[PDB]
């Protein structure tokens, strides 16, 4: 998407891994707020909005 | 209504304990009032702040 027109996905009922994301060198930056990236794999969420 | 002095000495201490407990639910500028949220959401470098 263009930044004026950003595309949102709701992640529905499922099991995840975030370490395949936060350990990947594919990303030039990987910030987090209110959570540590390395700690995501211990948690669960009511939804995720991407 | 007669024992107002004694009942007030009971009431002031009950209000003091209930206020001391309610302050466990306050954030004081932290991410959560619940210490187990902070320890389950963050790494030591953020959590100790």
């Amino acid at each position: 998407a263009s930044v004026y027109a950003w595309n949102r996905k709701r992640i529905s009922n499922c099991v995840a891994d975030y370490s395949v994301l936060y350990n990947s060198a594919s990303f030039s930056t990987f910030k987090c707020y209110g959570v540590s990236p390395t700690k995501l794999n211990d948690l669960c969420f009511t939804n995720v909005y991407a | 209504s007669a024992l107002g002095k004694l009942q007030d000495v009971v009431n002031q201490n009950a209000q003091a304990l209930n206020t001391l407990v309610k302050q466990l639910s306050s954030n004081f500028g932290a991410i959560s009032s619940v210490l187990n949220d902070i320890l389950s959401r963050l790494d030591k470098v953020e959590a100790e702040v």
